[PDB]
């Protein structure tokens, strides 16, 4: 989440990131419940106040909210104890932020994201962009290993594909920022633009990438002014599930049919409908590719036709249980690398080694009755060194 | 002593299937280095992929092809 | 014919899409498959039309699946639906048009009907036809000449070769008409049989009877209805409507007894006018007309007793207005099917509840008797309350380690006796029976292996029944099960699924299965479908458990066996573990007991 | 005295027209 992203930052980058135009407001909106009130209170104070007052300024009931808010805002470093006055820079910027100082766009964003997903999947016809391809490859969801041949899809790719559009896009942009730092693009400058959206060379390249993703569209031959789409700021279902593992999806866009075929066997394709079967072969194929039953169940639930919404639960228990059992059977045999021991002359030495392995985290499994244990190869060197030291 | 390989944990039915495999030399070798517990055994790392393939064939046997 | 990048066939360039597709709830695939919506406001009308012109293959709650064939179209024409009368409404209902392939198929099937009619008169089967060209171009192959005994053109045909000629015509594209004009028939006087007002006909029974009597002439066909739905009542009503000599064919002594009881209960016909052509007991079969007999006796191939020979000769000589055949799924058998040619009947109605089998001989029924007239909607009956709602479940029992060891080690087929008898399933069935016994639910345990059945029954000191069990003891056990409160469970063998009149049971556990037999599965499931006096559909008072052993051939057999039930719509819920099993004390709680059971299994040989 | 079945098929859909 954005809270995680901002928490994972240093004070030096934080205060700089607290730009005047928007950041002080975007980070404010993050404040879940109460920290908003305290920020407004001590927005006008130039004198720090004791911590005991803040501690006692919440009733005995619901105090956990007080501690969690205080910890979150301490991590954000909005104030300093100075002994709890807010940062002067943040105070000034917030005062300046508080009385101081479309139908075609959404369709465009939808179409651009749909073609991006088409390229992500093995679609013969898709938009071509070397920068987009390499960005997705280095995002960790795609690996090529051969420039001549089109890149394939890794295990994480299918999991990313089956996610809902909001979380999918949010994770994609998170990876975009993480790779932006690696490629050398300044993180603060690009990050501030995202906050400003909800209200230089690097800026131009970043805006080009955002337009390729479909969040923005200049509409004027790449002019300075931009009109963000709905997705920039941050629908009814169509699948009907039977009790015989049969899916009838009212899908016209090839993306939905491809997503369903990823874990189901297609039987018929009507102009406004498609029939597929959820069989062991397809489900285990998806599981081997990397998906887990949770993603499939969530995908079918979110793309649930209104007809089956009346019944509770929406997805039939038999279908859900069958999918879960199919995924479990694959991982019945759990493989874990390790090193076995044999010929323990005395149990005292074995117990001491067990205690050492428990302390170091090396141990994976132990058997006192048989006087043996298993250690991962990483801890094999440590235990071997201990044995040599005697 | 110290023995290289991998440890696999599964239900007792699969453990007994692995014991049958090693006893009958289905794969040609006694890959079961030792039996850690009723649900845990040790097998050589190199053979694990084909052992998993055999288990998949067993699942094919015990599951109908809808 | 066109295949997309995936498995599904491509029809983007095949047929168009109607603009008012949302209004139209019907789909039409080129192969003949039709997908109807159960949520559309016109669902009832669409269901009626599609049932009239097609036979269901899958009817889940949301989207029903039908497929039409030559036999279904012939049945539609028999009930009087013309090619236009069906195709115009099919196009109107269809939200994506009608492919030219289906159009031409419907036209050809409808036009190729009624040209050739088969009528039996004075013990002679004449192939009548108003059009003479049909016969002129039908006498090309020599089989017709060798078959024939050595406008409105008709010729006599040999009795024995009727089945061969009929199956030949089916693929010759000239189906024969078996309609019986009982209204206009003076050769055989009508029998004094009437339907008393006491009998009550349910709406689905009336619909099936209407489809059979689409016109004044009765149609010969097969009506599939659940055993608890009153198929016996439907057959009795059909005979009463026919008002002519009726020959009912059961499959066993219990079947014939039940048929006689149903006749007496629902028909005003006197007792003396009904006979039981049964070797065990007879009531002067030649004396009266309405007869109940058995396939085994009629098709008996070995030496015939003197009295049975006289009765058989009388039956062969006489002509029957109606030939009712219960449990038609066994008809395509050699001896049983020989009875069709042995006996003469205008219309041979067929009744059953499980019209499914593995060998592809069910298709032969379409010509042996006729097209499948009606097939009751099990889900709709459940909603209407005519049939008790069933919570179908499959209890997965993990196989014990040692038992799995021998099972996998041996490549022989002792596994049938092995996995059917494992400690985990034994404990599961024991705990389930205890839970239902304290819940006052009647239990009917099932097991194909008599050895396993006997072992379980002795260990649980319960009254197991099986083949060579004495009839008196069988009746005593059934009476005790029905009446004595102290006992609420009976362990029946395969004999249970064949034919019986057992009291309604709240649960039905199946520890073992004969194999991938949809027939047996449906037959055993039908036992608990008996609707209670005041139950409700949503209460799920009836339960069916099909215990299976994990990681064994039993799983494959169960999955292959539940196909018919899932097609009807029942959802089999999987139960990996049962709550309270650990706390409840059960047998085989120690390794030693499993060891002795394994030793006994091994010594079984 | 004939039965309702002999009359003919109900034709439940014939009521609906478009």
């Amino acid at each position: 989440n954005l809270q995680e992203f901002l928490g994972g930052l240093s004070p030096g980058v934080l205060d700089r990131l607290y730009g005047h135009p928007a950041t002080c407001l975007a980070v404010f909106r993050e404040l879940p419940s109460l920290a908003k009130n305290w920020v407004m209170r001590m927005l006008f104070l130039e004198q720090p106040l004791p911590q005991a007052a803040v501690a006692l300024w919440v009733k005995k009931e619901f105090s956990k909210a007080q501690e969690e808010s205080t910890g979150l805002l301490s991590g954000l470093r909005i104030w300093h104890t100075q002994l709890l006055i807010l940062n002067p820079i943040f105070r000034q910027n917030l005062r300046i932020a508080l009385l101081g100082g479309v139908p075609s766009l959404d369709k465009y964003a939808e179409e651009r994201w749909e073609v991006v997903l088409h390229f992500m999947v093995g679609s013969p016809s898709a938009a071509v962009s070397q920068d987009l391809a390499q960005l997705l490859s280095q995002a960790g969801l795609m690996k090529s290993t051969e420039p001549g041949e089109p890149p394939c899809i890794t295990s994480a790719g299918f999991q990313f594909l089956l996610l809902d559009t909001p979380a999918q896009l949010w994770y994609f942009m998170l990876q975009y920022l993480q790779t932006a730092q690696s490629r050398g693009m300044d993180l603060v400058e690009i990050l501030s633009f995202l906050f400003q959206l909800s209200f230089s060379d690097s800026l131009l390249n970043f805006l080009q990438h955002l337009r390729e993703f479909g969040l923005v569209f200049q509409r004027k031959r790449k002019s300075r002014r931009y009109y963000p789409t709905r997705l920039a700021i941050n629908q009814p279902g169509f699948i009907v599930v039977e009790t015989n593992y049969r899916l009838y999806a009212y899908t016209e866009s090839e993306l939905q049919i491809a997503l369903i075929a990823l874990f189901s066997e297609m039987l018929y394709r009507f102009p406004n409908m498609v029939v597929a079967q959820v069989t062991r072969e397809s489900v285990q194929q998806a599981i081997a590719s990397g998906i887990t039953a949770q993603q499939i169940i969530h995908f079918l639930r979110t793309r649930a036709h209104p007809v089956m919404l009346k019944q509770t639960p929406v997805l039939p228990p038999t279908i859900t249980d069958q999918i879960r059992l199919w995924e479990l059977e694959r991982d019945r045999l759990r493989f874990t690398e390790g090193v076995l021991y044999n010929q323990f002359l005395s149990q005292v030495d074995f117990e001491l080694l067990l205690a050492h392995a428990r302390e170091l985290g090396v141990l994976v499994f132990e058997n006192s009755a048989k006087r043996l244990m298993v250690v991962t190869p990483a801890g094999h060197s440590d235990v071997k060194r201990f044995w040599k030291r005697q | 002593n110290v023995l290289k390989g991998v440890l696999i944990e599964c239900d007792p039915a699969m453990k007994q299937f692995l014991l049958y495999l090693d006893e009958s030399n289905a794969l040609g070798k006694k890959f079961i280095i030792q039996d850690i517990d009723d649900t845990h055994v040790f097998v050589i790392a190199e053979l694990v992929n084909v052992l998993q393939e055999r288990v998949g064939e067993l699942m094919d046997q015990n599951a109908f092809s809808l | 014919t066109k295949v997309d990048e995936y498995g599904a066939k491509d029809y983007r360039l095949q047929m168009p899409l109607k603009d008012d597709h949302t209004s139209r709830p019907l789909w039409v695939a080129p192969d003949g498959h039709i997908f109807l919506e159960a949520f559309s406001p016109v669902y009832k009308y669409a269901q009626d039309f599609l049932v009239a012109i097609a036979e269901p293959v899958c009817r889940p709650t949301h989207v029903h699946e039908y497929k039409l064939t030559a036999y279904s179209l012939y049945a539609a024409v028999s009930v009087g639906l013309q090619t236009s009368d069906i195709t115009e409404y099919l196009r109107k209902l269809s939200k994506t048009g009608v492919p030219d392939g289906i159009m031409q198929f419907i036209k050809l099937c409808t036009v190729s009907y009624g040209k050739v009619k088969l009528v039996l008169k004075h013990n002679r089967y004449f192939v009548e036809s108003c059009h003479p060209d049909v016969i002129q171009h039908l006498l090309q192959d020599p089989v017709i000449r060798e078959c024939r005994l050595r406008q409105t053109v008709s010729f006599e045909v040999k009795q024995e070769m009727i089945e061969e000629l009929q199956k030949r015509c089916i693929h010759l594209e000239y189906p024969l008409l078996a309609e019986y004009d009982f209204r206009n028939d003076s050769v055989n006087p009508d029998i004094n049989i009437d339907l008393k007002p006491t009998a009550v006909l349910r709406p689905y029974q009336e619909k099936s009877l209407r489809k059979m009597f689409g016109n004044g002439r009765a149609r010969s066909g097969v009506i599939v209805l659940p055993c608890g739905a009153g198929k016996s009542l439907v057959g009795v009503t059909a005979a009463c409507t026919v008002r002519k000599r009726c020959l009912v064919l059961g499959n066993s002594a219990v079947s014939v007894e039940q048929w006689k009881a149903q006749f007496k209960m629902w028909s005003t016909i006197d007792d003396s006018q009904i006979c039981r052509f049964t070797s065990d007991a007879k009531d002067k079969p030649i004396g009266c007309s309405v007869a109940i007999s058995t396939y085994s006796m009629l098709g008996h191939t070995t030496k015939r007793s003197w009295e049975a020979e006289r009765v058989m000769e009388w039956l062969k000589t006489q002509e029957w207005g109606l030939m009712i055949l219960d449990e038609v799924h066994t008809i395509p058998a050699k001896m049983f099917r020989r009875v069709l040619t042995i006996v003469q009947a205008h219309c041979k109605l067929g009744l059953t509840a499980t019209l499914v089998r593995e060998d592809d001989k069910i298709v032969d029924l379409n010509f042996l008797i006729g097209p499948k007239l009606y097939e009751a909607n099990w889900m709709e009956l459940q909603n209407n309350g005519y049939i008790a709602k069933v919570q179908c479940a499959e209890v997965w029992c993990p196989m014990s380690p040692e038992f799995y060891r021998e099972y996998v080690a041996i490549k022989t087929k002792k596994r049938i006796l092995l996995y059917t008898m494992n400690p985990n399933k034994f404990r599961a069935c024991q705990f389930l029976i205890k839970f239902h016994e304290r819940r006052n639910d009647k239990i009917i345990v099932f097991a194909d292996n008599v050895f396993a059945l006997k072992e379980y029954a002795i260990r649980l000191n319960k009254p197991y029944i099986y083949g060579p069990t004495s009839q008196g003891e069988r009746m005593q056990i059934l009476q005790n099960f029905k009446h004595n409160p102290k006992i609420n469970t009976i362990f029946i063998s395969k004999v249970g699924d064949t034919s019986f009149d057992l009291p309604e049971a709240n649960v039905l556990i199946q520890i073992s299965s004969h194999g991938g037999s949809r027939r047996q599965e449906a037959q055993r499931l039908g036992r608990v479908l008996r609707a209670k006096k005041g139950m409700v559909a949503e209460e799920y008072n009836a339960f069916f458990y099909s215990l299976v052993s994990q990681d064994t051939q039993e799983m494959a057999y169960s999955t292959k066996r539940q196909r018919f039930l899932v097609d009807q719509g029942y959802s089999f819920k999987v139960i990996t573990k049962l709550a309270g099993m650990e706390e409840e004390d059960l047998a085989f709680s120690t390794k030693e007991e499993q060891q002795q059971l394994l030793q006994k299994v091994l010594a079984a040989t | 005295r004939t039965k309702r079945w002999e009359g003919g098929y109900e034709r439940t859909w014939e009521i609906l027209k478009e």
